[PDB]
């Protein structure tokens, strides 16, 4: 409940990956956070899209002989080209962030904490002061702590649109249609 | 590494001390046998466990006993 | 030696008179196999509070005033669960798991066993004969509840009637 | 690694299981990206021990 | 110890890859790791079998979800003879558009077909749904879960369980024969009753309503009043369709004996009352040693007492007490060794009286279970004269077994494996000098001056129990015989109607052919047994090596003097016996695939007549029914057989890359290994990169294992291709 | 010299199977796990040999070696204790006019070597130091 | 849905989940405590 003696536990138990930055750390919170916050747009385009009917011949599963098994759900049924889009999509995004973890510059946020980095210590410090149960403001605009503040926002979203669409019976495209005021569809 | 051991029941026939490949057995000075001579290992850093020695021993039951163990370089005989 | 609960049996040692609620019962001898007493102590003090607001609700919902809205108005207790619904009762079910996990060092520590913080102002301000006073209380309420648990649950399932109908 | 990745497309796009469909080229592409990354995974791991 | 071998430091400070090997191999034996008291030892070993628990129970978690969420047990259960059944889906990228479709034959979707037997099982037992299924998946993953925080909970300080509680027989065995055993099928014959009886019928009983809908219509008035006779009143009728109420009953209790006419199989009320007697005689049972009640038998007393008056087994069995108690390795050999017998056993009698309805008619999965059964009852047998061994070579106090009925054992071990010889010989020579004979003669067109020994034995056996067309007048078989009036009344009628129908694998009719396999057979267990027991009772010492349990279970050798000692620790012997044990395994599933196979085909004369020479087994057993299973996969295309095809190929490289590492020993690989590193540390741009562990070739005993393995792998692979393609592919 | 620069490594042996650090130590104080080749102009194994243009065969450059001035010293050092025994029988012998052990010594090695020296029996010596 | 499972776990679990598995067992036999 103090939040702060759950987390020894955890490197107690696991204190290898806890060395890097894994598991509940700040590390974690700020990454997962920003993937969280980026997402958000891209459900509201996809969103967009569908509601304006933008993706191009949606609705079609992929030909079994162009594109191979791999494209095939069951049998010889093949996946829509929207879901192939939005997946495509997704990897323009992921590729950029392979090289950004494999060949992070000098003067990066790396992913994991590496004492062999220059920036070990910047991070290790601003990690060490950007902890807290309520928002601080008075450090808004750009800054360290907005960040966290907007990621823990849009990672809260995610559970509540999930939540909410189970509640409501709807897709979560639905529910995000319905929060925007219906605007998508 | 291994572990060689000598029993009173040798005889002091040094057949064991010509025998090893790497110089691991001595004869040193005894009285329970007629020869006055008993074999030791000083050096057992350097048993390869070949077990020549064993093969030369003229005791009804050897009255040297290698026993292997754990493994060195110089145990497995790496010259790499 | 002899157990004051029963009179024609010898005590077990641990059974020393120090917890609240030891009237030297323990014919199975179910205490020399365990180092302490403690972890069953909370389970014994869960399982009484769980039991005790069990009680309460049951009668309550059968002849009480339910909440607004259908699918929250049957009085049988056992049909509520379906018709409240899943996400009801998944709700319900997450928060008590934070509160277990939550205190789990303290259920595995060596703390006053069934303290987990929840005084309130009460047992305060009070010597500790009168804070034994009232952990007994406690107890003997607990046990009293899950013996009436057992009943209220047999009658319903048994003789299928309201638990305060009383008929012969 | 300019020099690795170059030749490494030839085999996959060639010889590959989608080799004779349009997007043979692609699919090719994407192998060998699979396979630079697993090479990566490797060096990083002998680094470390 | 700072490197992986961390329970060892001779291990973990070695500057070779046998850190890694040895280190994965040597993880489970908790007694020789560093510093390890008994207590902790036991602990570990309790916490352990939590974990094995939970991955049962995980799996048969998986076999419910996978067939409610991508089976057809819902149209098999209205078609069951029409019907085959789905393990789970397909999904392999690699699979060409064309085995997309051979796989989904029948389906709209790629599967595999199950040989579990599963189907019938939970079809019996009362399943009728998908979504029962579903739910019993769900169960089990929770109890999975509960299994895992169990280990880690007496693991912790406080929960902890003493030595001594590990050490209590007396109760332990008290509550494992009343309570697991007796109590657990008490609680099943409450099944059968309630649930699976019903649904035989045609009555859904559920959680639903089983508290409300009573499963006998006089209720329990008759059990408490005495009238115990109700219960077996009104049997189903022999026109009874199952799963219907066409022709039902009443009876919940019975002993009618025989099958089910429609389902040939054995009649449910009769499990049920076979599980309640059961149940009183475990619990009965339980109540045998004390307990802190007062009341009961001491186990030490028993044993010691019991030594015969006349000295012809010495000291009798005192001493054993401590012994086994003290010692794990025995304790596991006594259960493997049980449990072996009991494997047999299961598959022995359930070819024979069917348990599960339809299952006969399914010839593909009854062969599987067989071979399945007798297969894991090789291994079980083999591990417990194993670990027998090495009880002798590490926890045997000889002083404290002093003229014991053990020690007495290894006094007169040179008879034993003496006798246990000259017995295999003459099994031997003369099994195959008359198998020998009869081909020579039939191969030079005299058939007629073949040696064929009727079974006469067996056959008396079988007529004892009913049978008829051996025209053996006696016991059962006999109308005049005490015997036959006894039971005519209770259990004959139904029984004597099974053993004498042509249709059942009640007593198959056994001939000439199968007394030579059967003596076959026999050679398999004595010679497989005889490297076995040498093994354990020379173990601690031979002429040899006298010295043998200062060395271990498990040495390399002891030497190329004195003769040359290769293989001669006890652990060989294992390695020796498994060989044998596959080969006897495999005679025995060889027997019972041939035989039922042509009794399936209708042309039961075919074994009759070529079992008896070699060259039919050859040509008219495995040469002909291989064709399905090669031609899975041919220059014109591919079935669903194609998988099976190919596994079977694996299954010969498999077990031919073992003979590289059985043949060819240690010193040539190391050498070629040396020039290898010369290469690499030579070689420009790898010299880049370097090992940090030295590479080296397989130990000795490692070799033996691994072609072992290899050996072992290959045969069970491409043995289970042939029996499940062949099967299919021509009765399917 | 350290006689015990071999002994003194980070070899720590087991409790059971294994023969000890024995006479002159089991392992190598120093690590053979040290890394590969380097370009041109670094080193590698810490005091390594530059491989000057071809680094690639750098391993090929011997960099250990005994001085034959040096392999006196360390025949004499590790034979230490054996003279010395040897030294004192001749002594307890009644040696003819007997001076000091060290002298001794030095005057029967300054005859007979060292090697000689110890390979003699203690009646030899007196023979030889009847002078 | 569900049906989509097969085509995104069986990557994972015979491809993905493999390779760490390995990676991180050699980090472990390869490190001195
Ligand atoms: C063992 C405890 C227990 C459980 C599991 C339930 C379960 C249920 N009750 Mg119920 N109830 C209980 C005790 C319990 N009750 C008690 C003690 C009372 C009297 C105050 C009631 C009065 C009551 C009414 C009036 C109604 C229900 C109803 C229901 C059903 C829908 C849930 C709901 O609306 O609850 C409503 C819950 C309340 C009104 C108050 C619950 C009191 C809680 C237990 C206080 C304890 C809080 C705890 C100490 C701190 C949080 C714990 C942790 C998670 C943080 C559900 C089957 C509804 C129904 O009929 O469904 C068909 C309904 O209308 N209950
Ligand atoms: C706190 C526990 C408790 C309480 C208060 C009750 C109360 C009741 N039960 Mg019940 N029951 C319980 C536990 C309990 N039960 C348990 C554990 C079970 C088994 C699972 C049952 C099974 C059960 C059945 C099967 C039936 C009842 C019935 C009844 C009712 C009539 C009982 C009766 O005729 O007794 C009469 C008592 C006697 C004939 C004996 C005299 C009592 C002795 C001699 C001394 C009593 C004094 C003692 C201190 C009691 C005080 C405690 C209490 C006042 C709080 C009554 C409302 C019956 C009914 O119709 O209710 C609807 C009924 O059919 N119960
Ligand atoms: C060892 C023999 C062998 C060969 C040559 C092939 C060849 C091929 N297989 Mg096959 N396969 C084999 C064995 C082999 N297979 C076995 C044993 C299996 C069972 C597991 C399979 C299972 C299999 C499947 C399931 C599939 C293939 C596929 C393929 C094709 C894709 C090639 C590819 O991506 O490679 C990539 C190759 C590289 C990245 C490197 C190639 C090696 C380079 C060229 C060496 C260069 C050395 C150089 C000259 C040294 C000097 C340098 C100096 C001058 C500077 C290709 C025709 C796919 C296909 O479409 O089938 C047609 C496919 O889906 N294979
Ligand atoms: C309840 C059953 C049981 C239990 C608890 C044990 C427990 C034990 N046995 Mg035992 N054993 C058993 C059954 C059992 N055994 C059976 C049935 C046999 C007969 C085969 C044996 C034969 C046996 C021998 C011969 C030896 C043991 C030993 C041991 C001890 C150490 C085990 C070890 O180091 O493994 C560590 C972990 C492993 C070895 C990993 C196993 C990897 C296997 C071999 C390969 C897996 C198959 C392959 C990969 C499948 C891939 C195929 C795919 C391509 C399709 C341990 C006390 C050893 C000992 O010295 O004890 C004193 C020993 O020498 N046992
Ligand atoms: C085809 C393969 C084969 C054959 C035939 C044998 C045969 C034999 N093995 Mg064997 N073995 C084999 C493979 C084989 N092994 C393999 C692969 C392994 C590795 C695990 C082993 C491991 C093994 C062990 C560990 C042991 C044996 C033993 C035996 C003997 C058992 C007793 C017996 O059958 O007497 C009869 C033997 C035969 C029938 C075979 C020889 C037949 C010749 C041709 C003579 C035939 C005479 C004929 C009847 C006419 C005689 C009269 C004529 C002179 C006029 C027997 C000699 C046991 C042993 O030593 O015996 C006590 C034993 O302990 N084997
Ligand atoms: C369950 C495990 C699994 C899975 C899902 C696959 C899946 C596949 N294999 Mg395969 N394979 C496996 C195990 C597996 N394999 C094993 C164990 C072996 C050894 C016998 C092989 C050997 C093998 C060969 C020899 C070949 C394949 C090929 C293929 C591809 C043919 C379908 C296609 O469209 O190709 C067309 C290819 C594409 C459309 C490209 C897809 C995008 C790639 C796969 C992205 C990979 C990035 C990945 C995340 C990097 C891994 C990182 C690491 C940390 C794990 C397909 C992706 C063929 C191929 O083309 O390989 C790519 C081929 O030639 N496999
Ligand atoms: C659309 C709209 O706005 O209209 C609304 C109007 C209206 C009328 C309000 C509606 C409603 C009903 C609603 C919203 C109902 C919500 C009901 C809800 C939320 C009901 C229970 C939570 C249960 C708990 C917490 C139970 C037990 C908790 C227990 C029993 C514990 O023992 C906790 C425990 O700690 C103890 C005490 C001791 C610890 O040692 C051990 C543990 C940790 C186990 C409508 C109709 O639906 C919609
Ligand atoms: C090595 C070994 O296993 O030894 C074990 C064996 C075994 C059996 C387990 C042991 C036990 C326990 C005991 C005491 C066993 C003895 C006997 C047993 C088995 C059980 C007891 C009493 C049954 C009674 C009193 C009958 C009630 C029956 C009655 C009251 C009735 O007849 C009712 C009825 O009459 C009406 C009213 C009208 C009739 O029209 C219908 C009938 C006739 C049915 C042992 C001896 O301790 C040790
Ligand atoms: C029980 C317990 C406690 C607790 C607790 C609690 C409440 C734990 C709860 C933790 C919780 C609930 C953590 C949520 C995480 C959500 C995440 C990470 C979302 C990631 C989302 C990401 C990375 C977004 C990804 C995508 O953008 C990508 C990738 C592609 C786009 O196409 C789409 C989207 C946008 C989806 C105590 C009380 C605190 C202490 C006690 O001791 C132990
Ligand atoms: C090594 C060793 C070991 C082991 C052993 C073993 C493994 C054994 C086995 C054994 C066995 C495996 C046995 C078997 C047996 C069998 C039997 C004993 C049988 C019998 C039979 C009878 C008795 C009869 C029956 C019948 C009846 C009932 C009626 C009529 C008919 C007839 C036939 C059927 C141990 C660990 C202990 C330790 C020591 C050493
Ligand atoms: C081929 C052969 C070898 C050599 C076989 C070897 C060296 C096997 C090498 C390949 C296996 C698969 C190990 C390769 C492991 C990989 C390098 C990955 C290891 C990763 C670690 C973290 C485990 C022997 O050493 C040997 C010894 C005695 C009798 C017969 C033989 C024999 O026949
Ligand atoms: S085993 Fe070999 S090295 Fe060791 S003492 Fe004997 S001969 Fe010498
Ligand atoms: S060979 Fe045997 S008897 Fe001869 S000296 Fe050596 S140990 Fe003694
Ligand atoms: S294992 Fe090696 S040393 Fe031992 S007897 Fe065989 S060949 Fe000789």
């Amino acid at each position: 409940s103090v939040f702060d003696d759950a987390v020894k536990d955890w490197a107690e138990e696991y204190p290898q990956f806890a060395a890097w930055g894994w598991g509940p750390s700040v590390q974690a919170e700020i990454w997962n956070g920003r993937h969280a916050m980026f997402g958000w747009v891209v459900m509201c385009a996809c969103a967009y899209a569908k509601g304006h009917g933008l993706i191009p011949d949606a609705d079609q599963t992929l030909d079994l002989k162009e594109w191979g098994t791999l494209a095939t759900i069951s049998g010889k049924n093949t996946i829509t080209n929207e879901r192939a889009i939005i997946l495509i999509a997704n990897v323009h995004a992921l590729m950029v962030g392979l090289a950004a973890t494999i060949s992070p510059n000098s003067f990066a946020d790396t992913l994991l904490l590496d004492p062999n980095h220059p920036m070990y210590e910047w991070q290790m410090e601003r990690n060490s002061k950007l902890g807290g149960v309520m928002p601080n403001l008075g450090k808004m605009g750009v800054t360290p702590e907005a960040e966290l503040a907007n990621g823990r926002m849009a990672m809260m979203g995610i559970i509540t649109c999930i939540a909410y669409s189970g509640i409501q019976g709807q897709s979560m495209i639905d529910t995000i249609n319905e929060w925007v005021g219906g605007a998508y569809f | 590494s291994h572990t060689v051991k000598i029993y009173d029941t040798c005889i002091g026939c040094t057949q064991c001390v010509r025998a090893c490949p790497t110089d691991v057995l001595e004869m040193v000075p005894w009285d329970g046998c007629k020869s006055g001579q008993i074999a030791s290992s000083p050096r057992v850093e350097d048993c390869v466990g070949c077990k020549r020695c064993e093969t030369a021993c003229p005791t009804d039951f050897l009255s040297v006993r290698v026993y292997l163990g754990a493994e060195t370089t110089r145990s497995l005989g790496l010259a790499y | 030696e002899m157990s004051k609960s029963i009179p024609f049996l010898t005590v077990p040692e641990k059974l020393d008179g120090s917890m609240a609620g030891d009237v030297g019962f323990d014919p199975m001898g179910l205490s020399d196999i365990q180092t302490d007493l403690n972890y069953a102590r909370w389970a014994e003090l869960k399982h009484g509070r769980i039991c005790m607001l069990a009680v309460v609700g049951m009668v309550w919902q059968e002849y009480g005033p339910h909440l607004p809205g259908d699918a929250y108005a049957t009085k049988d207790p056992w049909e509520a669960i379906s018709s409240v619904g899943f996400a009801s009762n998944f709700q319900t079910l997450l928060a008590i798991g934070v509160v277990e996990l939550a205190n789990w060092n303290k259920y595995y520590g060596d703390g006053t066993p069934g303290d987990i913080g929840w005084t309130g102002g009460q047992l305060s301000k009070m010597n500790d004969a009168q804070i034994k006073t009232r952990m007994e209380s406690e107890i003997v309420h607990c046990r009293l509840a899950m013996i009436a648990f057992i009943g209220a649950t047999h009658q319903t399932f048994l003789l299928h009637k309201g638990l305060l109908d009383f008929s012969y | 690694g300019l020099a690795h990745g170059y030749f490494l497309i030839g085999p996959f796009a060639q010889l590959g299981p989608l080799r004779n469909s349009d997007i043979g080229l692609l699919a090719g592409f994407l192998s060998t990206i699979g396979l630079i990354l697993i090479l990566t995974l490797g060096l990083t791991i002998y680094g470390a021990a | 110890a700072t490197k992986f071998p961390k329970f060892s430091q001779a291990l973990a400070q070695d500057p070779a890859t046998r850190r890694i090997w040895y280190g994965i191999a040597t993880a489970h034996d908790l007694e020789a790791h560093d510093g390890m008291t008994e207590e902790n030892l036991y602990q570990k070993i309790f916490a352990s079998h939590f974990g094995h628990l939970a991955i049962i129970f995980l799996w048969t978690s998986g076999n419910l979800f996978h067939v409610a969420w991508q089976g057809n047990f819902e149209k098999w259960v209205s078609n069951p003879l029409k019907t085959r059944p789905i393990a789970h889906s397909i999904w392999d990228p690699h699979f060409g558009e064309s085995a997309l479709k051979a796989f989904s034959k029948g389906n709209t979707y790629p599967v595999n077909i199950t040989f579990s037997g599963l189907y019938q099982w939970w079809y019996t037992i009362g399943f009728r749904t998908n979504q029962e299924l579903y739910k019993g998946s769900i169960g089990l993953l929770l109890l999975a879960s509960v299994l895992l925080i169990a280990g880690w909970l007496h693991l912790q300080p406080k929960f902890r369980p003493s030595l001594s509680w590990f050490k209590n027989n007396e109760s332990r065995l008290n509550h494992h024969l009343s309570g697991l055993l007796g109590f657990s099928s008490l609680a099943w014959t409450g099944h059968l009753v309630h649930v699976a009886i019903p649904a035989s019928r045609g009555v859904h009983v559920g959680w639903d309503n089983f508290l409300t809908t009573p499963p006998h219509p006089a209720g329990l008035t008759p059990f408490f009043t005495g009238n115990w006779t109700v219960y077996a009143e009104n049997p189903d009728s022999a026109t009874h369709v199952f799963n219907t109420s066409e022709g039902s009953g009443t009876a919940i209790l019975t002993f009618l004996g025989g099958f089910h006419p429609q389902t040939q199989s054995l009649w449910l009320s009769d499990m049920a009352h076979h599980h309640l007697a059961i149940a009183v005689v475990f619990i009965v049972a339980g109540h045998m040693y004390r307990t802190n009640f007062g009341i009961g038998h001491n186990m030490k007393e028993i044993l010691d007492a019991h030594r015969p008056p006349g000295g012809r087994l010495g000291a009798g069995h005192v001493g054993l007490f401590e012994t086994i108690t003290n010692s794990l390795h025995m304790q596991l050999g006594l259960a493997l060794a049980c449990l072996g017998v009991a494997t047999s056993l299961t598959a022995q009698h359930m070819y024979a009286l069917t348990p599960y309805a339809y299952l006969s008619k399914d010839f593909t999965t009854e062969a599987a279970l067989y071979t399945h059964h007798q297969y894991i009852a090789g291994f079980l047998m083999v591990g417990a004269f194993a670990h027998g061994a090495i009880f002798f070579v590490r926890d045997y106090d000889p002083e404290l077994n002093k003229n014991n009925v053990l020690a007495r054992m290894l006094e007169h071990k040179e008879a034993i494996i003496s006798h246990l010889s000259w017995a295999s010989l003459f099994l031997g020579f003369h099994t195959l000098g008359l198998y020998i004979h009869n081909d020579t003669v039939v191969a030079f067109g005299q058939p007629e001056k073949q040696i064929l020994f009727e079974p006469l034995f067996a056959e008396y056996i079988q007529a004892a129990s009913g049978k008829a067309v051996y025209q053996f007048n006696v016991l059962l078989a006999s109308s005049t015989s005490p015997a036959t009036a006894a039971g005519n009344q209770v259990w004959l009628p139904g029984w004597l109607e099974a053993i004498n129908n042509p249709k059942t694998d009640l007593f198959l009719k056994i001939g000439p052919g199968d007394f030579l396999v059967h003596h076959a057979i026999a050679l398999g267990l004595h010679v497989t047994a005889l490297i076995l027991v040498k093994g354990a009772l020379d173990a601690r010492g031979s002429k040899l090596m006298p010295d043998k349990k200062d060395f271990g279970y498990s040495f390399p050798c002891d030497g190329p003097g004195r003769g040359g000692t290769c293989d001669i620790s006890a652990w060989d012997a294992f390695y020796l016996a498994m060989f044998w044990m596959l080969n006897t395994i495999g005679w025995v599933t060889f027997y019972w695939h041939w035989k039922h196979m042509t009794i399936w085909g209708g042309n039961p004369g075919q074994f009759d007549e070529s079992s008896n020479y070699i060259m039919g087994w050859l040509r008219d057993y495995l040469w002909l029914n291989s064709s399905p299973l090669i031609n899975g996969y041919n220059p014109f295309g591919m079935n669903n057989l194609s998988v099976w095809s190919w596994m079977f190929l694996f299954g010969h490289l498999i077990w031919a890359t073992g003979f590289m590492f059985l043949i060819s020993w240690r010193g040539y690989w190391q050498e070629l290994i040396e020039t290898l590193v010369w290469a690499h540390e030579r070689t420009p741009l790898a010299n880049l990169i370097r090992w940090r562990d030295k590479p080296v070739a397989l130990s000795i005993v490692q070799a033996r294992l691994v072609g072992l393995v290899h050996f072992s792998v290959g045969y069970i692979l491409t043995y289970a291709a042939f029996v499940i393609a062949s099967t299919s592919g021509k009765f399917a | 010299v350290d006689l015990d620069y071999g002994m003194k490594n980070s070899y720590v042996p087991a409790t059971g199977g294994d023969g000890g650090q024995g006479q002159f130590g089991a392992q190598s104080p120093n690590d053979w796990r040290v890394a590969g080749t380097s370009p041109v102009g670094e080193t590698s194994y810490a005091g390594a040999a530059d491989g000057g243009e071809e680094p690639w065969f750098a391993e090929a450059i011997s960099t250990v070696s005994l001085d034959l001035q040096k392999a006196d010293e360390t025949l004499k050092a590790f034979t230490k204790d054996a003279a010395a025994f040897k030294i004192e029988e001749f002594a307890a012998e009644k040696p003819y006019g007997f001076t000091s052990s060290d002298a001794a010594m030095e005057e029967l090695v300054g005859k007979l070597g060292y090697s000689k020296f110890l390979e003699m029996s203690t009646k030899q010596l007196m023979k030889t130091w009847g002078t | 849905a569900a049906s989509f499972l097969p085509s995104i776990l069986v990557p994972l679990v015979g491809l993905i989940f493999p390779a760490f598995s390995m990676a991180l067992f050699f980090l472990y036999v390869q490190t001195d405590d």
